[PDB]
């Protein structure tokens, strides 16, 4: 015969591998495909469709609808927070259970930028303007307007559009970020305030609730495919 | 009415090669390494080449009367121990030689006739992948005959009973030799069993003069029937 | 030698696969081919050759010449059927053991049209209207000739022609059916019912037998070869 | 490495396998050839060559000389054969040890026309007339020459040709007979028989003797090499 000598990795099962193998039913006249709706050929496009928030993970919020539902009132003006998360969209809980991020915990390595919308939810009548703030790491997390508007940030007036896009732009030391919660790859916080106030006429409610929705965009890309951590089985 | 279809089906799965490429058991061949003096165990065994031991091959091939194909044989060889106090055994090699119609058979494990100078012989070494060889087609005969409904001899006038009288539906267009198998090694001290499983596979196929498939139990090499010759079950009439 | 590295799959024997071996007979002068009558290239001509159906499977004729005929009479009109049997040509009783059904039952999908054909065997001076009928899954089968006649349905004039054929064309929700009683799968009925009444003079047997026959169009194919429940071994 | 996978046959020894390995003595300057006569190129060829039949044998005869030779006489004419044997080459004693018979019991089938010499070996005074016969098979071996004359035969004029050739054309139901006693593929009778007599003048020898040769003719030809009986070892 010819010649060969077999090389270390003879014999083994690589998982990942791409060999060609014998096939059990030859001559086999496969049903032809058809035009369905829908198709889908990269998991990015999954990952860049908006998927609801679930902002409010309070003890009687979580694992409830009340969980992506963040409530807004009239009250007089103040420079706190309305709502706060770090940008780890594969490990921070609000993110990690969105499409994005159930995707992006299939893989090691993520990298591009973000869409946070924000949808209001309250009345015609009621009118307001928010802060919506993007501040890269490294620094102390916004704890007031004050600090949240030194970074990238977006005035939402409620009342001209009822939703409002804040794009996260890619910035970053390294080229990707890990997708677990990661000190080093860490990509800062996402905060919202009251630019001056909710205001409503009489008659109208005086709280109402806001929606979050995160996307990726264009831009985004993953690598290093692996096993999620989402789901388990027992025995 | 019927509207217009652009139908993509093919027939490939069905043509006569696809029907047949599949290889089928057709022989399981027990033999023993074991001490010559034990008188239980079989050091050779002789097995007439034959597709009509099993019956799925056989019903598929007598689908048709005639038939024209090389042959593909697969031999899977199992072995295991038959005690556990009397020690270990060494790998053992086993030869399997096709003796065609004529040549001498063998008479014992390690007579002459195993240096098999002209028979073909199959060394398969334990724990290789199953060997396997190819025939071509070998009949003697245009193709082969799956039923042939004659006599070898014809009886004459003025010979006795037992002169003339040969097997209804016997003739020597499908003698194709036997199979002798051994394990080549010497014995151990403890008895080791093997089985060769034949497996054979038709290959450019052709064939001639279809039939109605075998509907109740083979019995014989020939077309007997004797049990199970009730297939149908019972349904209404008009009971859907 | 040259570098190669054995992938999983070998050493295996596939019982399936197609790789060439050793000639145990090299430079063997094989017996040339002879233009034998009635070449056989695909199983499928065997399946689109008549076969007659075991219509009648009643205790005292299964297993008999018995169970090939059906018996029609003079009697006065009913709407009741003849006869019923659904399409499902491998495992319905009466079509599994027909050559078309003992070739589908070595195989797992089957696809395309069938012909049925019915041959009238009474005497020549028998007169009558039948009505044949296919029922497309879905509803109750048809229990009278009111039901049959809403389905595919032919009228077949006994004393015009003594064989009638009807078509049961390829409808399925499928594109291929399988070789089992399967309810997702499953084909239809198939029934038979008088559309005047059979007539006949005096002197004139007042009872006759029908045959069933059935075939394959050319529009049908089977896949996924099978090891057939037709035949077993025993010890 | 370069990705290989072992199919069945993998590490077996087929003793009729045809496979290159390695050379135990590279570089060796091998002694050329000269051209030696009698060169043979086919078995066959051997096959052709006429060797003498072992005619007789009987008790006293087999295994001498005199199993070569048949005795005729110049008695009074009969009808009763001379010599009988049957046209199996390979398997028939008289025919098995030829050269013809033992090229013939290395393989299975065997095909052709057959030539039997007669040479006769009686005074140049001797006249006489001999009838050469093959019969078909199926029938009654010839008992008399009344039915030999009925097959394929030859009136051999010892006066004239001291030698007689007969060609026994192949004959048969298959393409090829098997080199055993076979009865589907038996090859026939031939028998030898007086025509007129043996005539001698006085001061003559009244018996001679006879001998028969066997070869294959030029369509001859075998297949399915195997092992021969005819030699054997103990121990
Ligand atoms: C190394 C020796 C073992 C391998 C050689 C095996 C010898 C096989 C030669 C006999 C050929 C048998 C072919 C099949 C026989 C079936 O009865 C007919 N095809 C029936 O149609």
């Amino acid at each position: 015969g010819l010649p060969v000598l077999n090389t270390p990795g003879s014999n083994q099962y690589l998982t990942a591998d791409n060999y060609q193998s014998p096939c059990a039913i030859p001559e086999f006249d496969v049903t032809p495909p058809i035009d369905i709706p829908g198709e889908v050929r990269n998991m990015m496009e999954l990952a860049e469709i908006d998927t609801m928030i679930p902002l409010n993970l309070t003890n009687q919020r979580k694992n409830t609808m009340d969980m992506y539902r963040v409530e807004l009132n009239d009250a007089a003006h103040s420079d706190t927070p309305i709502l706060c998360f770090s940008l780890s969209p594969a490990s921070d809980p609000r993110l990690a259970h969105t499409m994005l991020g159930e995707i992006l915990n299939y893989y090691t390595h993520w990298a591009g930028s973000l869409k946070f919308t924000f949808l209001f939810c309250g009345s015609m009548m009621a009118t307001g303007k928010l802060l919506v703030s993007y501040a890269p790491p490294g620094a102390e997390a916004p704890k007031s307007r004050k600090e949240a508007m030194l970074g990238t940030h977006v005035i939402w007036d409620i009342g001209l559009q009822s939703s409002c896009t804040m794009v996260v732009p890619w910035i970053s030391n390294t080229t990707y970020r890990l997708t677990i919660n990661d000190s080093f790859t860490e990509g800062g916080y996402i905060s919202m305030f009251y630019q001056t106030r909710v205001v409503v006429p009489l008659s109208t409610p005086r709280k109402m609730d806001i929606l979050g929705f995160v996307s990726a965009c264009n831009d985004f890309s993953v690598r290093l495919l692996r096993d999620t951590t989402h789901i388990s089985q027992e025995a | 009415q019927t509207r217009h279809v652009i139908q993509k089906r093919t027939r490939s799965e069905s043509t006569v090669e696809s029907f047949f490429a599949r290889g089928a058991c057709v022989a399981i061949i027990e033999v023993d390494n074991d001490a010559p003096t034990k008188r239980a165990s079989k050091l050779f065994s002789v097995w007439k080449i034959t597709y009509k031991d099993t019956v799925q091959l056989r019903r598929k091939l007598e689908f048709f009367t005639y038939s024209r194909f090389d042959m593909e044989l697969t031999f899977v060889v199992t072995s295991n121990y038959t005690d556990a106090n009397n020690g270990h055994a060494l790998n053992q090699v086993y030869q399997i030689m096709f003796i065609p119609p004529g040549a001498p058979i063998p008479g014992k494990w390690n007579d002459y006739t195993w240096q098999t100078s002209s028979n073909p012989s199959v060394f398969y070494t334990y724990g290789a992948p199953p060997a396997r060889i190819s025939v071509p087609y070998v009949g003697i005969a245009n193709a082969y005959s799956h039923f042939y409904d004659g006599f070898a001899k014809v009886p004459l006038a003025g010979q006795a009973s037992t002169e003339g009288d040969s097997l209804y539906g016997a003739a020597s267009l499908n003698d194709f030799g036997s199979l002798a198998v051994r394990v080549v090694n010497d014995h151990n001290p403890t008895k080791l069993t093997s089985k060769i499983r034949v497996y054979m596979k038709p290959k450019h196929v052709r064939v001639w003069c279809p039939r109605p498939p075998r509907a109740v139990p083979y019995y014989g090499p020939g077309v007997d029937y004797k049990d199970g010759l009730a297939p149908l079950p019972e349904k209404g009439l008009t009971t859907y």
